[PDB]
DNA sequence: CTCTGAATCTCTTCCGACGCGCCGCGAAAA
RNA sequence: UCCGCGGCGCG
């Protein structure tokens, strides 16, 4: 089976995961450090952020594949935002410096 | 946007937790059952965090844009986006304060060091099971001191009120409010000035770089114990709908529900005065239901659900393998991709592969709405997928034409190196399943038993032009581990180029001469003529001049058929005679790498295609096939099993006689069934291998038999010995599952039947192996995570550093076999100087010059036996490795290029192979050759042999052209019968000593006098069995007398007049001492000849945890003690089961001292002098001490040829750069001695880069450097121990990290590879590097 | 059609350079609308560009050449159209 | 003989491949 | 209706 577009998990807005829920594949850390021993630097971010986390980064590589355009626009991903505010849900005060 | 340069971490004060909280939770509500609404003030009230309908209030007085950022005031619900209940954190306020579990379970505990006070009293303080005083002045009662209630009652009775003392949580935040910072941090200074305890000291310093930390981050340690929680944002833990009008919740509800429960009961048991029980007890439970929240399970019983399951606590969240960090970070599931199982392709052509219509339409759905948008075959996006979704003929046109040049990424679990992710240009076939070019699979490890393999699509241009610069298959010929090829024929290839290239005596038209391959061709298709015809072709070649052209030549000579049609395909320019021989599997990869390194890589890829081809075709057209009769019995077998039965019975009767002993019995009952098994295995060899066959002139001679089962063992492709001698042969004995060796082996072979008994024997080495793979993998992998994980950082960044140290590099022999020739080992390196011609002063190579291909030659041609290198272990750089320091790549057959990152190469080339390793006196002289000695002290007898009076030397085989081919260990005191430079034939000994016995030498001649020889207290008179005669043994110190201990036994030389005979080279007398339990055959005043010995002293690692544990640096069992300083010895005071040993230095004024455990073996004698790193006593050596003494060369020499040997050993090839790079990676920690003029602080383990730098700017300056040592840890402590914290947390044991980083309040600079990953921004790394070059161009600019 | 790099790797001398230069090239070849330099064959933007970039005479430093050139180029027209601007209101 | 410091023992703390299909379960409150 | 757990099988 393969997967396009469908839903994501409500926690961290990540494709799901299992063929009976249409779900996507999974990219171990392992295709990391794969990719890494190359030069795969390009491919690594689009992957990493605009096919998986950035819903206004996944919306906008959607519309500018519509209209032909195969431009990346990396943003922050959200997974990355919700462990700053489990942290500081710790009570361990975590920032961004020079922002 | 962001594009935040760095990341603080630093404990939060309750202000800027108020300031980030929306409010305040106060009910232990979530929704009304009724109407799934959220409540008003509970964990997801909306006019805390947001409402849950976008732009939409709760009370509907809104619900449009128009009303953006509008509050309203009939429920108090502003106007935004639902998405913002993601972001807005609740705050409770708790009536009193309590501590955070991390700052006192997490070991060492920060507040008990703080405040000086053992975790004990700490915890019984904090649970109310004792009091503490805050403040006692006239008072008998110290501050910090522990009263428990009784004490309490005596001392307020004592003393009325004027002492104060209180239970845990409360008394600890006043007394952190009650600290003084400077005070205490230089009355621990003026205390470690003072200190003379070792260990005080290093209390003392810990607690004070604590305390100094603290204070640099301007933390407040009152911060430290938390008084108001923060509440996660609501969305992050979400209310599942479950089906009936159920929900399923996280844990998290659970434990927000119990601590509100908790609070709002102690505030209403507050407001009213309860008696101090029930309120302790009370607060107690809340302090325990903050640490279930923060950290379930830390604490003895974790708290449950009904499920008797821990409730997943936020600590929970992050820490563990399926936490937060490897599920969701380094792990993303993405869109885009497809998985299917695999299927074989023999058509495709090697850049791409077969993808099934289904699949491919659905990945490139939206190309495909772009596409056919743009040629207008529909006007919106509904009306596209309309008809996409009915697979019009037009869908399939745009899905051809979409995909034409569109590189997608194949991929398949696990993936153990850079191999198992690559690119393909994909062609539509119909079906569902992806074909493959069978050579990448074979590369792959990967068999097509059922094997799934994912894909993934590289969306942006630039992704794809990255996929079709490295990516792509074509471009990886070469393992990066090692650069063998890796594109290698397998299985049926290999078996037809080996059946075509063979040969037999009489053949179809043997005999015949032919013009071309074209004319073999034509008469093979035409059958007229066997494949196997020894025939005369007139064959012409080409090749490479100086000048890079093709010189052409052609002769006749004699080959076979096949040989003919194979060199048809054979790409112009190699030599013919790599083709005029059986071609092995082994034969065909060598044969493949000369062409690419002799042309380039597409005549390389065109002829590894047109072999694949080939091969097949007349694999096929062969139709080799499997037989019953191949399994040929050899009918000795019968009688060697016969001899053996009555041997073994023999020796049965002789151990029933008593003569032999069960041991003794079992040993030799096994010698001779191995042996008995090694003839029948010789016989089924012999048999299997030859064939008689009529020749031309009709009579038999031999051949290479053209036994199918044979043709495919000799080939190489799926078949060894073993099995051979398994199905055709006594397969042998097996192991019992302790791994002792059954006495009666297994004797019927495969093709025999098998007794039921034999099958339930051999079950048991079966399930053995089974098993232990299954852990083995397991193993592998987890140890191939650590040293990725360790070895991140490391990125090439500098052409070449100007350096000019290097590092010695000499072929690897031991018992006169080369293990490696240096070829191997220095090809593709880079010379560390230029190279002489060996005897001569000319430069044989300049410096700085790769060694490629034509080097090796002319340096193997010049007998070079031993070279420098420059090395990754001595680039003087940071933060990166010059170019030259590293070497020639191993994948693309040049220099490394600037951006790649070596360490996780190297880390995945050393753990790949981890799957197939396990896990559970007289030397003659092998060749005829010269012998030499190194470092040799040596005395000659009164008979004229040669006995030697050094410990380390090496004896040594050198050729007669300048190189060694022989290494032997001498012990001290053995007898050689050769001198050196003297020339010797093989198979002669010229070592002899015992083992067992240990001689005590003699200088010169003339009479040993005994010296505080006393019988009883030090020695004992015995009539030897060996030979009757008078004997004196030294007694050992327990042995002898407490008042003969001071007496030392010693053994002077007198002169024919008893005048002491004085060394030569030496004043002083010629005195020995003999140890305990040694032994004196000879008496006092008895005569002796140069060279006379009179002491006759009496005398495993599995694969991958040997190379786990080197890597790790455990300390070995039994340390190999190493001399600190050189000089002389000298032995003092004897402790119970230790002595005091002196090294006094030739020069050097302080004599080091040492203890040593007396039991064990010493080495060394009073009198030797010895130099720095001498190994004392014999044994196993810890790295450390290598470090310490040696230096960094001699560990890394060392752990090279440890790895090296066991990979050697399983049979695996690993480039040493590998093994180089991690042990580079592992000595980033330096201590500092004295800092000098340095601004650093003694005993500090830093950065080694750091104070490099430092101490090159200082001597910028002018100024003193730091002096400094190096340190070696393991690979796990060296990386928890760095920088860039958050690369730690990812890796292990986060809540240590986490808190250390915290209280220090460190700040990360981005670096780190993992680090730019998980923030997901460009790495700096590869293409990404000269981006970040830029990078620090524009932090320069701005 | 393209199986390998190697030619354009050395005429480059690394792969990220030509990486990065093909890359640039092949965007200012899509949204620029710009006509490549080499015959297409129905060949897509990342061939035709792969092919410009193997001794189709193109480096960084000519596409900087190129880039130099149309901004010089583009500021001269706004400067004339400002000065027709200025004369229509003259 | 008595104390202090280092070694030894006892207790505590971490961590044990990676993908992917299946199945059937979870919670009730008054 | 998005979650987790338990078992089974594939590599
Ligand atoms: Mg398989
Ligand atoms: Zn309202
Ligand atoms: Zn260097």
């Amino acid at each position: 089976h393969a997967r396009s577009t469908g839903s994501y998990s409500l926690v961290t807005q990540q494709p799901l995961g299992g063929k009976a829920q249409f779900g996507g594949q999974r990219f171990g850390e392992m295709e990391v450090w794969a990719l890494e021993a190359y030069g795969a630097a390009y491919t690594l971010q689009e992957m990493l952020t605009v096919k998986s986390d950035d819903v206004n980064g996944r919306t906008k590589m959607y519309k500018n594949i519509v209209d032909g355009n195969h431009q990346m626009e990396p943003g922050m991903p959200e997974s990355f935002n919700v462990l700053l505010k489990e942290i500081r849900s710790l009570g361990i005060n975590i920032e961004l410096e020079d922002e | 946007t962001e594009e935040f340069d760095a990341i603080k971490i630093a404990l939060a004060s309750p202000d800027m937790i108020r300031s980030w909280s929306f409010g305040e939770v106060k009910k232990p509500e979530t929704i009304n059952y009724r109407t799934f609404k959220p409540e008003r003030d509970g964990l997801f009230c909306a006019r805390i965090f947001g409402p849950v309908k976008d732009y939409e209030c709760l009370c509907g007085k809104y619900k449009r844009l128009k009303h953006r950022g509008v509050i309203c005031e009939k429920c108090g619900v502003e106007v935004t986006q639902t998405k913002v209940r993601r972001e807005r954190m609740g705050h409770i306020e708790l009536a009193s304060p309590t501590a955070h579990i991390w700052f006192l379970k997490s070991l060492p505990s920060r507040i008990g060091l703080l405040l000086d006070m053992p975790l004990r009293d700490i915890e019984r303080v904090l649970y109310f099971e004792s009091y503490v005083v805050i403040e006692g002045g006239m008072t008998n009662l110290e501050r910090q001191q522990i009263l428990t209630e009784e004490q309490y009652l005596d001392a307020l009775e004592e003393f009325g009120d004027e002492f104060d003392a209180k239970m845990g949580a409360e008394a600890i935040q006043a007394l952190l409010k009650s600290m003084d910072l400077e005070q205490e941090c230089e009355q621990l200074r003026e205390e470690l000035n003072e200190t003379n305890s070792e260990t005080k000291r290093k209390k003392l310093t810990k607690r004070i770089k604590l305390l100094e930390a603290f204070v640099q981050s301007g933390n407040k340690p009152e911060w430290m114990i938390l008084t108001v929680l923060p509440v996660l944002p609501p969305d992050l833990r979400p209310l599942v709908p479950l089906d009936g009008g159920r929900f399923a919740t996280s844990d998290l509800n659970d434990l927000y529900r119990r601590v509100i429960n908790r609070n709002n009961r102690l505030k209403r048991l507050l407001d009213l005065a309860a008696p101090d029980i029930i309120v302790r007890n009370e607060k107690r439970m809340l302090q325990e239901a903050v640490d279930a929240l923060l950290d379930n399970g830390r604490r003895g019983r974790a708290i449950t659900g009904s499920n008797k399951r821990p409730l997943k606590s936020l600590a929970d969240m992050i820490k563990g393998k399926q936490g937060r960090f490897r599920q969701n970070l380094l792990g993303k599931r993405v869109d885009y991709s497809g998985r299917s199982v695999i299927t074989v392709g023999p058509y495709l052509r090697l850049h791409q592969c077969g993808l099934p219509k289904k699949m491919a339409l659905e990945l490139f759905k939206p190309f495909i709405y772009g596409k056919l948008e743009l040629r207008g075959l529909a006007t919106t996006i509904k009306a596209a997928k309309k008809m996409v979704e009915r697979e019009e003929a037009v869908v399939w046109d745009i899905l051809d034409e979409v995909i034409r040049e569109h590189p997608v990424l194949l991929n398949r679990a696990p993936t153990l190196h850079r191999l198992g992710i690559q690119a393909f240009e994909p062609v539509l076939i119909e079906g569902k399943a992806i074909q493959l070019h069978p050579l990448v699979c074979a590369a792959y490890n990967a068999d097509f038993d059922g094997d799934q393999m994912a894909v993934h699509v590289p969306l942006t241009l630039e992704a794809q032009l990255e996929a079709r610069a490295l990516m792509m298959s074509t471009n990886n010929i070469l393992s990066p581990a090692n650069g063998e090829p890796i594109i290698v024929p397998s299985q049926d290839v290999v078996l037809g180029l080996y059946y075509m290239t063979r040969d037999c005596v009489n053949a179809k038209g043997e005999g015949m001469v032919l013009t071309g391959p074209k004319e073999a061709e034509r008469l093979y298709r035409s059958g007229l003529a066997s494949l196997h015809a020894r025939v005369k072709v007139r064959i012409t070649e080409y090749e490479k001049d100086a000048n890079g052209e093709l010189v052409a030549k052609t002769s006749l000579k004699d080959t076979t058929v096949g040989r003919a049609i194979l060199w048809m395909i054979v790409p112009k320019g190699l030599p013919y005679s790599i083709v005029n021989q059986a071609l092995g599997k082994k034969a065909i990869s060598k044969m493949l790498n000369t062409c690419y390194r002799i042309l380039g890589l597409k005549p390389t890829v065109i002829f590894a295609d047109q072999i694949m081809y080939t091969g097949f075709a007349y694999a096929a057209r062969s139709g080799a096939s499997v037989g019953i009769d191949d399994m040929v019995i050899p009918e000795k077998k019968h009688e060697i099993i016969s001899e053996a039965e009555a041997e073994v019975a023999e020796i049965q009767e002789q151990f029933q006689s008593g003569l032999v002993t069960a041991g003794e019995r079992y040993n030799k009952v096994i010698d001779i069934w191995a042996a008995a098994n090694d003839r029948v295995s010789k016989a089924m060899m012999d048999n299997l291998q030859t064939e008689t066959v009529i020749n031309r002139d009709g009579q038999e001679e031999k051949q290479v038999s053209f036994n199918s089962i044979y043709m495919m063992a000799d080939s190489g492709a799926r078949g060894s010995a073993a099995q051979i001698r398994q199905l055709a042969g006594m397969r042998g004995l097996m192991a019992k599952p302790d791994g002792s060796i059954i006495e009666t082996p297994i004797t019927a072979n495969f093709r025999e039947g098998l007794n039921v008994l034999q099958y339930f024997i051999s079950t048991h080495g079966a399930r053995k192996g089974l098993a232990d793979t299954a852990l083995k993998t397991a193993n592998s992998g987890y140890l191939t995570r650590r040293l990725v994980d360790v070895a991140q950082d490391l990125v090439v960044t500098e052409d070449d550093c100007g350096t000019h140290e290097g590092i010695m590099m000499t072929p690897v022999i031991e018992g006169g076999d080369v293990k490696e020739p240096l070829r191997d080992r220095v090809l593709g390196r880079v010379t560390a100087e230029d190279v002489l011609k060996p005897g001569t002063a000319d430069i044989l190579v300049p410096r700085n010059t790769l060694l490629h291909e034509q080097w090796c030659d002319l340096l193997e041609e010049n007998s070079v036996d031993a070279v420098k290198v420059r090395s990754v272990v001595s680039c003087d750089t940071d933060f990166g490795v010059c170019a030259h320091c590293y070497g020639r790549d191993l994948a693309r057959g040049h220099i490394i290029n600037k951006g790649e990152a070596i360490g996780v190469i190297a880390a995945q080339s050393i753990g790949e192979p981890g799957t197939q390793l396990t896990m559970r006196s007289s030397i003659q002289v092998k060749n005829k050759g010269s012998i030499k000695l190194s470092n040799v002290k040596s005395v000659v007898n009164s008979s004229g042999k040669l006995v030697i009076t050094s410990r380390n030397t090496e004896l040594k085989l050198i050729d007669e052209f300048g190189r060694t081919k022989e290494s032997y260990k001498v012990p001290y005191g053995a007898v050689l019968a050769k001198g050196d430079g003297e020339q010797v034939a093989g198979g002669e000994t010229v070592a002899n000593w015992d083992p067992h016995t240990m001689p005590v030498i003699t200088e010169v001649s003339g009479f040993v006098r005994f010296t505080d020889m006393i019988d009883g207290q030090t020695i004992t008179r015995q009539t030897d069995e060996l030979t009757g005669l008078s004997s004196l043994v030294v007694l050992d110190s327990a042995e002898r007398t407490a008042g003969g201990k001071d007496l030392r036994p010693a053994l002077k030389i007198v002169d024919a007049q008893g005048n002491d005979v004085l060394i030569p080279g030496t004043d002083m007398p010629a005195q020995y001492f003999l140890p305990g339990k040694a032994i004196v055959q000879l008496e006092d005043g008895v005569q002796i000849s140069s060279g006379d010995t009179l002491a006759r002293i009496p005398q495993i690692t599995g694969g991958l945890p040997r190379v786990a544990d080197l890597f790790e640096a455990r300390r070995p069992k039994e340390p190999a003690i190493l001399a600190e300083i050189s000089g002389i010895v000298s032995f003092g005071k004897e402790t119970k089961g230790k002595r005091r040993l002196v090294i006094t230095p030739v020069d050097g004024s302080d004599p080091y001292e040492e203890m040593i455990p007396k039991w064990r073996q010493l080495n060394v004698f009073e009198g030797e002098r010895v130099e720095r790193g001498d190994v004392i006593s014999d044994g196993p050596e810890a790295p450390h001490d290598i470090l310490r003494l040696r230096g960094v060369h001699a560990v890394t020499r060392y752990i090279v040829n440890e790895v090296q040997d066991v990979y050697r050993l399983q049979g695996v090839k690993i480039n040493d750069k590998h093994i180089e790079v991690i042990v580079r990676q592992m000595l980033r920690k330096a201590t500092i001695v004295n800092a000098g003029s340095s601004d650093f602080l003694e005993g500090e383990q830093v950065e080694y880069s750091r104070v490099k730098i430092a101490n090159r700017e200082l001597e910028a300056n002018g100024k003193v450097g730091a002096t400094y040592s190096r340190d070696l840890l393991g690979i796990t402590k060296a990386s928890l121990a760095t920088e860039s914290f958050i690369s730690a947390a990812s890796f292990q044991e986060t809540t240590r990290v986490l808190t250390e980083a915290a209280v220090a309040g460190k700040r990360d600079e981005l670096r780190g590879l993992k680090e730019n990953v998980i923030v997901g921004r460009l790495i700096p790394a590869g293409t990404g590097y000269a981006y970040h070059q830029d990078r620090m161009r524009r932090r320069a600019a701005g | 059609a393209r199986v390998t790099v190697q030619d354009a790797v050395e005429k480059i001398g690394n792969r990220f350079d030509l990486v990065l230069v093909a890359a640039r090239r092949a965007r200012q070849m899509q949204v620029g609308g710009k006509d490549p330099l080499v015959p297409e064959e129905n060949d897509k933007t990342t061939v035709i560009a792969l092919r410009e970039i193997e001794e189709g005479l193109i480096n960084n430093q000519i596409l900087d050449v190129r880039e130099r050139q149309e901004q010089q180029e583009q500021e001269a027209a706004e400067l004339q159209a400002v000065t027709a601007i200025a004369e229509g209101r003259r």
